[PDB]
């Protein structure tokens, strides 16, 4: 009948209202992952220099303590070294004593 | 004209209905790999501090042993100078008593 | 003179002149630093990029060659250890061999 | 108003030829420190590319001498499950010779 055709047509035309609103919230949609994948990158990028940020820290201090080890090692075998010098003169210094103590006797004995 | 428009107008939905519920599928995603990342630097930032603080105090404990260290070395070279410049008396000791057996 | 007043305040018009172009290529100078700072800043922040950047991957593959040497090392004793399980049943071997060898030439002398 | 006026316009030329001097040392400095920087760059970027292909080469020829070794350590087993198969071959050799001198 010729108001079911006019009647589908205002049912179009109603489609018209309606896919129009379909359409466009797609281009809301559409934007809305935009603005994810906007932040996603970023933020793998803070990742990456924070762990690079990090990793870095670690690395050059790591570096100073080694350094530390070394030298203090470096001189940990110089006071063992120092420690028998020490030793080799006071061997000699209480042989210093033990002469003096009894050319004494015997000038005394005289 | 009118059934091709009645068909132009469900051709608009039907595929509609199937890219937006992808792409709804997707959103999802984003967002959750966003959560799987955001842990990720938490994890890598809580880490970090900790495993720096652990270099810290190390760093910290060591340099201390040295300085206690390098002043123990010093000392002892004190000590050594000390009973090395008593020792050279003691030279001067058997000294004059070695002259002193040559006046008998 | 009056005449030399008025020429002063030529001069003075003249420095109206010049004054504003004065005053303001310092506001063109003092952007160009802006400019200069704008890059600074983004450059020591690449620099953090990629000092970060190679450090972790040097980091997070010197702990696969470290994996590497560990489950390497472990199978170089397991080879070792099954050398010597393999030379044991080798003496056995060998060993069995003798027997049935004389084992023959006795029955053979029967 | 006058005087004041021929004053208050060397003033401004004054200053400016001490500020504007003071930054063009600033402006100098700055472009210099990005210099430094750019260097810097380079360095660091050329740095790590050798010493990261050294690590590459070194995995890659530590990665080959594991699949070398995989295989050798596979070799000897199949090697020793063979003398292994003939070993037992000849535990039935003494035994058949043992029931002999049981029958004499």
């Amino acid at each position: 009948l010729t108001t079911e055709i006019d009647n589908n047509i205002e049912q179009i035309s109603s489609y018209k209202s309606e896919i129009t609103e379909l359409r466009r919230n797609v281009q809301a949609l559409e934007i809305e992952l935009q603005s994810q994948l906007a932040l996603k990158q970023s933020l793998e990028a803070s990742l990456a220099e924070t762990e690079g940020r990090y990793c870095v820290q670690l690395s050059q201090i790591q570096a100073q303590i080694s350094a530390l080890e070394e030298q203090l090692q470096q001189i940990r075998a110089e006071t063992e070294c120092q420690n028998t010098e020490y030793q080799q003169l006071l061997d000699i210094k209480i042989r210093l004593e033990n002469e003096i103590q009894t050319y004494r006797s015997l000038l005394e004995g005289e | 004209r009118h059934g091709d428009s009645v068909r132009n107008s469900k051709i608009e939905i039907s595929e509609l209905n199937r890219v937006i519920q992808r792409l709804r599928s997707e959103i999802d995603n984003v967002k959750k790999q966003i959560s799987n990342l955001q842990q990720s630097i938490s994890d890598a930032e809580q880490r970090g501090e900790n495993a720096l603080k652990d270099a810290k105090n190390k760093l910290n404990d060591l340099e201390d042993a040295l300085q206690q260290a390098k002043e123990d070395l010093a000392r002892l070279l004190r000590d050594y100078q000390e009973l090395m410049n008593t020792k050279l008396a003691l030279d001067l000791e058997i000294a004059t008593y070695r002259t002193l057996l040559e006046g008998e």
